């Protein structure tokens, strides 16, 4: 329960650090080159790869 | 572009359903306007009926 609570609280604290655009939203991150494939696979799992 | 079309069609569907319920609000306004119109015309029907019916009563007695 505390693991799921820490996961959801980290999700809330990260969404606090987002940038919203009035029913739109911007996101800016930094990720290494050795994980670009898993990042592209996760980004393909959006609504239409938004 | 793509996300323009997706979210803008979403707002289209939402406000189109809500504004057609607002057209139903306007249609209830027209419905009650027809209600007041038929009440106007039918009360005037009853009024002219009763008035000239009593006028025939009075001309009969005279």
């Amino acid at each position: 329960l505390w693991t799921r609570a820490q996961d959801e609280v980290a999700r809330l604290k990260a969404l606090e650090e987002l940038a919203s655009g009035r029913f739109g939203f911007a996101l800016l991150g930094y990720v290494p080159v050795k994980a670009k494939p898993k990042v592209e696979e996760a980004l393909a799992r959006h609504k239409e790869s938004v | 572009s793509k996300l323009e079309a997706i979210l803008s069609q979403e707002v289209e569907a939402e406000i189109q359903a809500l504004l057609q319920e607002a057209e139903a609000k306007a249609e209830a306004v027209k419905r009650e306007a027809e209600e007041k119109a038929k009440a106007l015309l039918q009360a005037r029907e009853r009024a002219l009926e009763a008035q000239y019916r009593a006028a025939l009563r009075r001309a009969e007695s005279a």
